[PDB]
């Protein structure tokens, strides 16, 4: 009393229950690097112009 | 002019070109720690982005 499958239906994807706990770092990733802090803050209008040689503006 | 009017003219320049200097400087030794150190905004050369990545299970398990 077997039922062979049909068409299409041994390349169906299916949802397996099973005991064993999710592996938390399969890749065996290091710490992974401080990022570089975010620029914040209001932008206030350059101290004293250009500061380029003489130009005052 | 009266010598007065000259003489509060001659400091608030002062003031003014002695906080440009001090700027200037101030900048100067930014720049040379940003490039040193690189954490900075300024010198931030780009890398590969992480969101060209295929998360997918593939056809190999070993990956």
């Amino acid at each position: 009393g077997w039922v062979r499958p049909d068409l299409g239906e041994l390349s169906k994807v299916t949802k397996v229950k099973t005991d064993r706990p999710l592996p938390e770092n399969p890749y065996h990733s290091r710490a992974r690097p401080e990022p570089n802090p975010e620029v914040e803050g209001d932008l206030k209008p350059a101290r004293h112009g250009s500061r380029l040689f003489f130009w005052t503006m | 002019d009266a010598p007065e009017k000259n003489y509060e003219r001659t400091m608030a320049i002062l003031q003014i070109e002695s906080e440009k200097a001090e700027l200037r400087l101030k900048e100067l030794e930014v720049r040379r720690l940003m490039r040193a150190k690189g954490d900075g905004p300024w010198f931030q050369y780009p890398t590969i982005d992480k969101a060209l990545i295929d998360h997918s299970p593939k056809a190999t398990p070993d990956n």
